[PDB]
C-alpha cells in the first residue's frame, strides 16, 4: 500500500500555494575560499554568529567580521563554494528545531534527520547560543540519576543536574558507560511518570558512521530509543558540523529540560568538538596559544557545560544531567583539554587501561574518580550500605603489597584484604547490563555486611548474580520494599539476611567445597 | 582565450591567474607545460584554493622543476579520474591512472574521479562477521572483521609490510572477489617486490595495483589512495561483489597533506600537522566502508612516528577502525615476530556474543597473565624473581610461555628466517591457550614455544629439547 | 522492529518519488514559462506587473555612499574630504585647456611619485610641521608645471596620510575631478557618464581586452596607444574627454581591475553629482517612459535620485533584477523559478 | 529469535517486491496532474491566468 | 558626534573607531548593543590596546553573538565601576557590579573603578602581625598574618566551606570585620549552593559575592578578584574596617588572563602563561595589605598543574602567600574538624 | 634496514656497536650466499632472545 494520489495532493498543495515576495536582500560576494573557510565581502549589516545562504543551499556562519570581508566557516558540501558566488543575509543566528518528535531519530547538527524516516514534526525552534540558567534559577542537586553502574552508583554519584566527566585513554569503556546509564532509565520510561522519565540525547562529534550505527543498534535492542535522539556529526562532516553538534543537541534537551522534564546528554568525545573548533580558528588565522588552541576554547567547553542544571521550582524544575567523554593520550590528564573539562565539570570518572587488562570492568578507577555532589544523590539505602565501601577499598589497595605476606599479617589486616578483594570482585559487572538500584543495594550489602567472607573470590560475581536472581524470583517483596521506601529498614534487613542465609546453604562453590560459615 | 598564466612557484605550490568567469573550481585538474628538454613533461595541477582577484593556488603532482612563470594553464574542466572497470585488474597504475607495465592501458574505459561523497548514514550498517586469517595473536586478541575495518599500527620498521603480505597471502590468495593495492608513499623496492609475488602466486590476474610512492611530490602521495579507492568504490557499487583493499602506510597520506599545509597558507597545528587533520582524514576514511549488502573487507597500515601512540596522525587514525594489530618496538627487540603488542592491541568483535565464551574467555585469561607479567617486570628487574611469590613466580613463568607462544613463523618471514611458515585454526589456537593458561606446559622450557605454529609444532620442538608433554 | 523497517523503506521511496514528480513539475513550469514569455508584449506586461509592487516597495533607509572615501580607513578620509572643499573652491578658476592640461600634469606628477616612491614616502609623512615637505614638492618641480597644480599639490601634502598610496590616489581623484568638472561645463554629464558606463560593459563582456590593459610592468604607451585606437575604431564616441578620462586613468592602472575600474570611473563620475548608481537587468529593453517609472520608484525608494544600466540578458526570462550597491531585490522570473525549484518538498 | 528473524525477512522480502510493484505501476498515472500543476505554478509564479 | 563605531569582531575581541578627539583611555568601559531581540543585550567592552589610527582594541565581557559592524559605541568615560558602601553585604554580584539576585539594586551607590593603586611606599606596614582568629591548629600551628594571603587546599567533602563560614563568623564578631568572596571562575551549582548555604548559617548579612562564573568570556574571571578587591578596599580604607576576601581558584584567575592574552594576539611565555604574568599577579596580591591600621586578610584557594609546584602559574602565586592550610580528608575521617593537616599546613 | 650503533655497546666491548636487537635488513636471506643463508640463517633473533 502507498498513496501516490496523496503524493499528487501534497506537491498540488504546495505549487497552488507558492509564493515569493520580491524583497530586498543584502547580498555579498566571495573573495577566496579553501580548506572549508570563505570569506565575503560586502553584508553590511550581517551579525556575529549568522548564519549565510552560498548558491546551491549550502550554508555558512559568519564568524569574523572586519572592514575588509567576512569570514566564513562552510557548514558542507564546501567543494561547491567558488570566487564571485553570491552570499544572501538570512536574518537570523544558529537555531535548531526542538520538539518530542527528536525522541528515537538520528537528526545532524541542525536538525535534519539523516535516518531516512522521514522528516521530523517540530514544537519549536530554540537558538544555539541562548544564556544557561541564572545562579539564582537553580536548586541543589538532589535527585539521583541512576547510572545501573555499581561502581558509579556507589563510589562516584550522579546526581540529576550534575556534570560528570567520563575520562579515559581509548577502548576503556567510555562508550559503554555512557550507553549503560542510557538502557537503565527505560524502567524509568515505562512508569509514565514526568517526574521520573529522563530523556536521553547522544551526540556523536567526529565518530566513524558505523561506529553511530552500532550505538543505535545498542539502544535499539535495549529499547532506548523510545527516549533518546542521537545528534551525529559523524567524522566525515565538515568541521563547523563537528563544532556545532553539542550545541545542537544541548539546544535539544533545553526545551524538555524548560518543560519540566529531565534530561540527560552525553557529549561523546567533546576532545573532537575541541579539535575541530581548533581547525576552524587556525584557518580563520586567530591567535594560537598552548598546543594551538584559539584562546576561547576553555569558554567554548564551559559554556557548553554551564547549561546542564537543575532548575527551580519557579521553573518548572526540570533538570539536564550532561556527561561529557574526554580521551586522554597516555593517560596523560594534565594535558590542555582535560585540564579545562576537569576544571568545569563536577566531577570525574577515571577510566584506565591496565585496570582493563586486570580484568576489573568497568574499569573506574575508585581512588581518583571523584564525585563533588555526593551522598545528595543517593537514596538513603544507597547512601548507608556504600559509605562502608570507600574505607575499605583504600585499605584494601594500601594492604595488598603484603598480599603474600597473609601469615605476617594482624587478623585485622588479613580479614581487611580479603574483604577488600571481595569489594573488588563485587563492582565488576559486564557490558550493556545495568541493574537497578535495589539490586545494587543488596549487592553492596552482601559485599559490605560480610556474607561474602564464605565466597571464594573467584565466584563472588556468580553468587551475587544468583542471589540475585533468587530475589527476583521468590523474594520480591524485598526489593519492592527498597524501591519504594528508598530504605533499608532493619525488618528488610533481617529478612535478606535470612534470605542469604537459605541461598548459602543451597548454593555450590566451583571448588566443591559449601559456603556456609 | 580562457586559459591560464603561471604566477609564482613555490616548490610543488603553483599559483596560477585566470580571467574573470573562467576560474577552475576547486579540486579541478589543471595542465601545464614543462618544454626543458632534459624534464620535459606535462604538469597535473590540482586546484587547492581560490586566492582571490581571480588567482588560484594548485598542488603539482609531478616536480616542478622547469616550469617558467607566465606559461599556459589549461583547465580540464573536471577532477582528476582514475579508469574504472573489472579491466583494471592485473595492472600497475598511476596516481593520475596511468597504466606503468603496458603504457596507455585503459584510456579507452570508464574515468571516474577521485573525489567521492561517503555513503549516507541509512546505509551503514556494522559487520560482526570474523575473518579467521590463521595467524594465533590475531586469531586469539584482535579478531580480525569480515567486511570491517583494519589497521596495523607500528614505528618505523616493526612488521607492518610484512604483516600487509602476510595478510595478502592469507586473506587473498583464496579469494572469490577482487583485491585493491594502494601504495601511499612507500618504497618502490617494496612495490616491485608485491608485483612480482603476485604475478607468481597467480594473484596479480584477480589484483589491481596503484602506487604513489615516496620519492613523488606531496600531490601524488596525496591522491594516490584517492585513486585506488576509487577503484574499489567502483568494484562495490557497480560489479558489486566482495573488495579487498589494502593500503601500505596511508598515513603517508596525513604527511603529505602536512609538507604543504603551510605553502597552502595554513597556520600549523599542535605537532606541526595541518589545522585540517582529523577533518581531510574522516574525508578519505569515511569513503573506505562496507554499505548495506555491499562488502570492503578493508586493511590498512598505519606507521606511527617515533613509536609515539600519542602522535596526532595515529590518535586520529584510532576512531575509524574496528580491529587495530598494534606492532611495538619492545617486543621486536625481543624477537617475537608478529610483534604485537597484546596488551594494546583490539577488537570490535572480540564479544562473547560474536566469538563465543571460550575464545573470549582464553583472550581475557591471556591478557591478564600478561598485564600482571608487565606489572612485576620492574621488580624482576630490580630485586630479582626470588622475590615473588610463588603464585607470582608461576604466573611469570606461564606469562614469558605465553607471549613467547603468541609469535609464529609467518608465510611472508621465510626470507628473514629460512623457516617455512604455518597455519592455526581458531579452535586450535583457543584449546592450546587455555592449555597454556591452565598450566599444561609449565615443564616444557622457553624455548619451543617460539616461532612455531599449533600443539603439534609445540611437541615437536619440546623433544627437540629433550621434553615432553 | 521489522514492521518499522518496512514502514521505513515504504516512506523513504514515497519521499522519493514525491521529489521526482516535484522536479519535472518545475521542469514543465519552467518551459511553459519560457515559451509563453516569448511573446515580446508579455515580457513588457510581467516587467511593468512587477513595476507595481516596486511601487509598493516603499521606504527604505539608504544612504550615499562614495566611491573611494568609504575604503580609506581613517586619516586619509578627513583629508580626502579636505582636499575635494580646495578643488570646489578652485572650481571655476581653470579654462578649457586650463582644466585639460591640469589633468595632464597631474597624472604626468602621479608617474612622478610612483616613480620615486622614497620622495612620496618623505612627503606622506603625517607630521605637524609640514612646511620642509611643501618646499621639496616646488622644488621638484618648481620651474614644470603651472602654478594652481603646484598650489592643490602644496595643499595636499600639507595634510597627514596614513599611507603612502591613499596621497597617490587623492592627485588621481582630483585630476578626474578636474576632467569631470571639464565635462560639466560641456553639458555632456549624463552624456558623458553613460558613455562610460556602456564602455564599461563592452570592457568587461569581452574581458580579453580587459586583461591585456592590466599589464602592470609594460610601459603605458602602447597602452594607451592600444585603447584609444580600439575606442576611435568607430566615431560613436564623439565626445574626447571620455577618451582622456580613461586614459589618464589606466595609465596609472596600478593592477586594478580594468572591469573594475571602468566601473569605478562611471560611478564616481555620477557621484559628483550626488546620484546613486542601481544596475538592473531584465531579458528586453523597455520604452523610456517605463524607464521614468524605474527611475521615480527607484528614487523614492532610495530616497536620492538614480541611473539605471540596462544589462540585457534574456535568460533572466522576463521580470527586472536590480542591484544597488550592496543589495538587490531580484524579481525576474527565472529566479522565482529556481526559488521554487530548491524550495521542493 | 531466528523464527522471529526468518519470518520478518521473508515478510519483508515479500513486501518489498510488492511495494516495488505498486511503485512501477502507480508511477505513471499522476502525470495525469503533472501538466494542470505546472499550469498552476507558471500562473503563481506569473501573477496572471496565462 | 563624539560616539565610537565596532569595525571588527573577532570572538571576544572587538575593534571600535572613534573621532579623532575621542579616543578613550587604556582601561575604559564602553557599551555597545545587540539588538536581535533573541540575543539583545547590552555588551561592556574593555579597552586593552591603542592600535592607531583612531582604533582601539577592547575585550568584550559578555559573549558578542549578534553583533553588526557599524554599531554606535559609548564611552563611558571611566573604568569599569563597582558599587561599594555597606548596603553590597548580604547581596550577590558579577564582575561589573550587577546585583544577580536583585537586579537594579546598588545602581545609586557609590561607585568604585576597579584599577586603583597599591598603598604608597609611606603608608605599609614594616612590621608584620599576626591575625589571632581563636582556632586552636590555626594559632598555634599555621599561625595567620594579618594583611596577609593564606592558600588553602582542601578539595571536596573536607569540609572546605564549612571553614570559610567559620572564617567569616570570626572576622565579623572577633574584629568587627567584613567578608567579601570573589569566586574567580565559579560553577554556577557551586555559586548557588554558597549562596543558600550562607543564607541559611545568617552569615550572608557579613558577606559581599562576587561571581564571575565559567560560562563567561575570559574578561569577568580576569576582572572578579579586582572587583570583590575593590569593594574590600572600600570597607577597609573608607569604613575603617577590617576585611577578610576569600578568592576562590586565584588559578583561574591566571588561567583567564592567559586566555586574554592569548586572545589579543601576545606572543605566549613559558610553559604558555601571558608574558606579563608575574606582574599581573603583582597588581592584585599588592593591594591585599595592611594599611593605617586596617588590613585586608585574603585566603585564596590555589590550584596547582600537574602537582608541578614549579609551574610558572603556582610558582608566581606563592610568591605571594604567607601561610598554607591543607585540609585533609584523613583527619576529616577520624572526625576532627576543621580538618586542617598540622603536618602538611604551614606558617612563614 | 638500519645499523644501529650506541656508544654503551661500544663501551661494553662490542665492537662493532651494533644493536642487534633494533638493527634489521629488510632484504635479508636474498643479500646472502646459500652457505652464509644457511648457517646464519636465525642468528638475529637467537641474539636478540638472548
Ligand atoms: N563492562 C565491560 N565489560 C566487558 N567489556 C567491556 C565493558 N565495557 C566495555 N567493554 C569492551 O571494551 C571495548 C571498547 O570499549 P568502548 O568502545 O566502550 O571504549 P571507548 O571509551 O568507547 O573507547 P573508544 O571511544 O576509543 O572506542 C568494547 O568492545 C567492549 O566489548
Ligand atoms: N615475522 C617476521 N619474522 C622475521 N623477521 C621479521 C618479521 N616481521 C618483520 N621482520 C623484520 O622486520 C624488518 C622490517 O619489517 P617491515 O614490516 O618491513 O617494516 P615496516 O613495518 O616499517 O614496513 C624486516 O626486514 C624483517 O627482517
Ligand atoms: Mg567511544
Ligand atoms: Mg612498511
Amino acid at each position: 500500500t502507498i498513496p501516490a494520489d496523496d503524493i499528487q495532493s501534497a506537491i498540488e498543495e504546495y505549487v497552488s500555494s507558492f509564493t515569493a515576495d520580491t524583497s530586498r536582500e543584502e547580498v555579498g560576494t566571495v573573495v577566496d575560499a579553501g580548506d572549508g573557510i570563505a570569506h565575503v565581502e560586502g553584508l553590511p549589516s550581517v551579525m556575529t554568529q549568522e548564519l549565510l545562504e552560498f548558491p546551491g543551499g549550502i550554508l555558512g556562519v559568519a564568524l569574523n567580521l572586519d572592514e575588509h570581508s567576512v569570514g566564513a566557516v562552510i557548514l558542507g558540501d564546501f567543494e561547491n563554494i567558488e570566487e564571485g558566488q553570491q552570499v544572501k543575509r538570512t536574518g537570523e543566528v544558529l537555531s535548531v528545531p526542538v520538539g518530542d518528535g527528536f525522541l528515537g531519530r538520528v537528526v545532524n547538527p541542525l536538525g535534519q534527520p539523516i535516518d531516512g524516516r522521514g522528516d521530523v514534526d517540530s514544537d519549536t525552534r530554540r537558538a544555539l547560543e541562548l544564556q544557561a540558567p541564572s545562579v539564582v534559577h537553580r536548586q541543589g542537586v538532589k535527585e539521583p540519576l541512576q547510572t545501573g553502574i555499581k561502581a558509579i552508583d556507589a563510589m562516584t554519584p550522579i546526581g540529576r543536574g550534575q556534570r560528570q566527566l567520563i575520562i579515559g585513554d581509548r577502548k576503556t569503556g567510555k562508550t559503554a558507560v555512557c550507553v549503560d546509564t542510557i538502557l537503565n532509565q527505560r524502567q524509568n520510561w515505562e512508569s509514565g511518570d514526568p517526574k521520573k522519565q529522563v530523556r536521553c540525547v547522544y551526540v556523536a562529534i567526529g565518530q566513524k558512521g558505523t561506529t553511530i550505527a552500532a550505538v543505535r543498534r545498542t539502544l535499539e535492542e535495549g529499547g532506548a530509543m523510545d527516549y533518546t535522539t542521537i545528534v551525529a556529526a559523524a567524522a566525515s562532516e565538515s568541521a563547523g558540523f563537528k563544532w556545532l553538534a553539542p550545541y545542537t543537541g544541548s539546544a535539544i534537551a533545553q526545551h524538555w529540560m524548560y518543560e519540566g522534564k529531565h534530561v540527560l546528554i552525553i557529549f561523546d568525545d567533546l576532545t573532537k568538538q575541541a579539535e575541530a573548533y581548533r581547525a576552524i580558528s587556525l584557518l580563520l588565522r586567530r591567535p594560537p596559544g598552548r598546543e594551538a588552541y584559539p584562546g576561547d576554547v576553555f569558554y567554548l567547553h564551559s559554556r557548553l557545560l554551564e547549561r546542564c542544571a537543575k532548575l527551580s521550582d519557579d521553573l518548572g524544575g526540570g533538570s539536564l544531567t550532561g556527561l561529557p567523554i574526554i580521551e586522554t593520550k597516555a593517560n596523560d590528564i594534565s594535558a590542555y583539554i582535560p585540564t579545562n573539562v576537569i576544571s568545569i565539570t563536577d566531577g570525574q570518572c577515571f577510566l584506565e587501561t591496565d585496570l582493563f587488562n586486570q580484568g576489573v570492568r568497568p574499569a573506574i578507577n575508585v581512588g581518583v574518580s571523584v564525585s563533588r555532589v555526593g551522598g545528595a544523590a543517593q537514596i538513603k539505602a544507597m547512601k548507608e550500605v556504600a559509605g562502608s565501601l570507600r574505607l575499605d577499598l583504600s585499605q584494601y589497595r594500601e594492604l595488598e603489597a603484603f598480599a603474600a605476606f597473609a601469615s605476617d599479617l594482624d587478623a585485622a589486616s588479613k580479614a581487611q584484604l580479603e574483604r577488600g578483594a571481595r569489594l573488588v570482585e563485587l563492582l565488576k559487572q559486564p557490558q550493556s547490563q545495568p541493574m537497578p538500584v535495589e539490586e545494587q543495594v543488596v549487592s553492596i550489602f552482601l559485599g559490605t555486611g560480610g556474607h561474602l567472607d564464605s565466597v571464594p573470590v573467584e565466584d563472588v560475581r556468580r553468587f551475587e548474580t544468583e542471589l540475585l536472581d533468587h530475589m527476583r524470583a521468590s523474594e520480591e517483596e524485598i526489593l519492592t520494599e527498597i524501591r519504594d521506601s528508598q530504605k533499608l529498614t532493619e525488618e528488610a534487613a533481617d529478612k535478606l539476611t535470612e534470605v542469604i542465609k537459605n541461598f548459602k546453604k543451597g548454593f555450590a562453590a566451583t571448588g566443591g567445597g559449601s559456603v556456609v560459615p | 582565450d580562457t586559459s591560464g598564466r603561471v604566477v609564482r612557484v613555490t616548490g610543488p605550490v603553483v599559483d596560477v591567474e585566470f580571467p574573470r568567469g573562467s576560474i577552475p573550481e576547486l579540486f579541478n585538474a589543471l595542465h601545464a607545460e614543462i618544454t626543458f628538454e632534459s624534464l620535459a613533461k606535462t604538469l597535473t595541477l590540482e586546484v587547492a584554493q581560490h586566492l582571490g582577484d581571480n588567482l588560484v593556488r594548485t598542488i603539482s603532482l609531478q616536480p616542478t622543476d622547469g616550469l617558467v612563470r607566465g606559461v599556459e594553464v589549461i583547465d580540464t574542466g573536471r577532477s582528476i579520474s582514475v579508469p574504472v572497470g573489472e579491466g583494471v585488474k592485473g595492472h600497475v597504475f598511476n596516481a593520475l591512472g596511468d597504466c606503468l607495465d603496458e603504457p596507455g592501458y585503459g584510456e579507452k574505459f570508464e574515468h571516474w574521479s577521485i573525489h567521492r561523497k561517503p555513503p549516507a548514514f541509512e546505509e551503514l550498517e556494522p559487520r560482526t562477521e570474523m575473518l579467521e586469517t590463521g595467524l594465533k595473536v590475531v586469531d586469539l586478541l584482535t579478531p580480525y572483521v569480515r567486511g570491517g575495518k583494519i589497521a596495523l599500527f607500528g614505528g618505523a620498521g616493526v612488521g607492518k609490510t610484512v604483516l600487509i603480505q602476510e595478510m595478502i597471502n592469507r586473506i587473498a590468495r583464496n579469494f572469490g572477489g577482487t583485491s585493491v593495492f594502494a601504495g601511499v608513499g612507500e618504497r618502490t623496492r617494496e612495490g616491485n617486490d608485491l608485483w612480482v609475488e603476485l604475478a607468481e602466486a597467480n594473484v596479480l590476474k584477480d589484483t589491481a595495483l596503484v602506487f604513489g610512492q615516496m620519492d613523488e611530490p606531496p600531490g601524488t602521495r596525496m591522491r594516490v589512495a584517492l585513486s585506488a579507492l576509487t577503484m574499489a568504490e567502483w568494484f562495490r557499487d557497480e560489479q558489486g561483489q566482495d573488495v579487498l583493499l589494502f593500503i601500505d602506510n596511508i598515513f603517508r597520506f596525513t604527511q603529505a597533506g602536512s609538507e604543504v599545509s603551510t605553502l597552502l597558507g595554513r597556520m600549523p597545528s599542535a605537532v606541526g600537522y595541518q589545522p585540517t587533520l582529523a577533518d581531510e582524514m574522516g574525508e578519505l576514511q569515511e569513503r573506505i566502508t562496507s554499505t548495506r549488502g555491499r562488502s570492503i573487507t578493508s586493511m590498512q597500515a598505519v606507521y606511527v612516528p617515533a613509536d609515539d601512540y600519542t602522535d596526532p596522525a595515529p590518535a586520529t587514525t584510532f576512531a575509524h577502525l574496528d580491529a587495530t594489530t598494534e606492532l611495538s618496538r619492545a617486543v621486536f627487540s625481543k624477537g617475537i615476530f608478529p610483534a604485537v603488542d597484546p596488551l594494546a592491541s583490539s577488537s570490535t568483535i572480540l564479544d562473547p556474543s560474536v566469538v563465543g565464551d571460550e575464545h573470549y574467555r582464553v583472550a581475557q585469561e591471556v591478557i591478564r597473565i600478561l598485564q600482571r607479567y608487565k606489572d612485576l617486570q620492574d621488580i624482576i628487574a630490580i630485586l630479582g624473581i626470588d622475590e615473588l611469590s610463588e603464585e607470582d613466580k608461576q604466573l611469570v613463568n606461564r606469562a614469558r610461555r605465553i607471549e613467547r607462544f603468541l609469535s609464529q613463523n609467518m608465510m611472508a618471514a621465510e626470507q628473514f628466517t629460512g623457516q617455512p611458515g604455518s597455519t592455526v585454526p581458531v579452535k586450535e589456537t583457543i584449546e592450546a591457550f587455555d592449555r597454556l593458561c591452565k598450566g599444561d606446559f609449565d615443564h616444557v622450557p622457553e624455548q619451543a614455544f617460539f616461532l612455531i605454529g599449533g600443539l603439534d609444532d609445540l611437541a615437536k620442538k619440546a623433544e627437540s629439547l629433550g621434553a615432553k608433554l | 522492529q521489522g514492521a518499522r523497517q518496512v514502514d521505513l523503506i515504504r516512506a523513504q521511496l514515497t519521499r522519493q518519488l514525491r521529489l521526482e514528480l516535484g522536479h519535472e513539475s518545475v521542469r514543465q513550469a519552467r518551459e511553459l514559462v519560457r515559451n509563453h514569455v516569448a511573446d515580446q508584449a508579455q515580457q513588457s506586461a510581467t516587467v511593468d506587473r512587477f513595476l507595481d509592487q516596486l511601487d509598493a516597495m516603499a521606504p527604505a533607509t539608504a544612504d550615499v555612499d562614495y566611491p573611494l572615501l568609504a575604503k580609506m580607513r581613517s586619516a586619509s578620509r578627513r583629508a580626502l574630504t579636505s582636499l575635494v572643499d580646495w578643488f570646489g573652491t578652485m572650481a571655476q578658476d581653470l579654462d578649457h585647456q586650463g582644466l585639460t592640461t591640469l589633468a595632464g600634469e597631474l597624472v604626468s606628477v602621479a608617474r612622478l611619485l610612483d616613480r620615486e616612491a622614497v620622495v612620496t614616502r618623505y612627503l606622506t609623512v603625517p607630521a605637524e610641521d609640514a612646511t620642509p615637505r611643501i618646499r621639496l614638492i616646488e622644488r621638484l618641480v618648481s620651474g614644470k608645471v603651472g602654478a594652481p597644480t603646484l598650489e592643490v599639490l602644496r595643499t595636499a601634502v600639507s595634510k597627514r596620510w596614513s599611507a603612502n598610496s591613499d596621497l597617490i590616489d587623492a592627485i588621481e581623484h582630483v585630476s578626474r575631478q578636474a576632467l569631470l568638472e571639464l565635462a560639466e561645463r560641456a553639458g555632456q554629464v549624463d552624456e558623458v557618464e553613460d558613455q562610460l558606463f556602456r564602455f564599461s560593459r563592452i570592457l568587461d563582456v569581452q574581458p580579453r581586452l580587459a586583461i591585456l590593459l592590466g599589464d602592470c610592468a609594460v610601459p603605458a604607451e602602447g597602452r594607451v596607444r592600444l585603447l584609444r585606437k580600439v575606442l576611435e575604431r568607430a566615431d560613436s564616441t564623439v565626445n574626447p574627454v571620455v577618451v582622456a578620462l580613461l586614459s589618464h586613468t589606466v595609465e596609472l592602472l596600478r593592477g586594478q581591475a580594468v572591469e573594475e575600474a571602468v566601473l569605478f570611473l562611471a560611478e564616481v563620475a555620477v557621484a559628483r553629482r550626488g546620484e546613486i548608481v542601481a544596475q538592473v537587468g531584465a531579458a528586453a529593453e523597455l520604452s523610456d517612459a517605463q524607464r521614468t517609472r524605474l527611475t521615480e520608484v527607484l528614487s523614492r525608494i532610495y530616497g536620492h535620485p538614480v541611473t539605471v544600466q540596462l544589462h540585457i540578458d534574456a535568460a533572466l526570462l522576463g521580470g527586472l533584477s536590480i542591484a544597488v550597491g550592496d543589495e538587490v531585490i531580484d524579481g525576474t522570473l527565472s529566479s522565482r523559478l529556481a526559488a521554487a525549484e530548491a524550495r521542493l518538498p | 529469535r531466528v523464527r522471529a528473524e526468518q519470518q520478518v525477512a521473508s515478510t519483508l522480502q515479500t513486501a518489498h517486491e510488492q511495494l516495488k510493484r505498486e511503485r512501477d505501476a502507480v508511477e505513471l498515472d499522476l502525470r495525469a496532474h503533472v501538466g494542470t500543476m505546472s499550469a498552476t505554478l507558471a500562473s503563481r509564479i506569473l501573477g496572471v491566468d496565462l
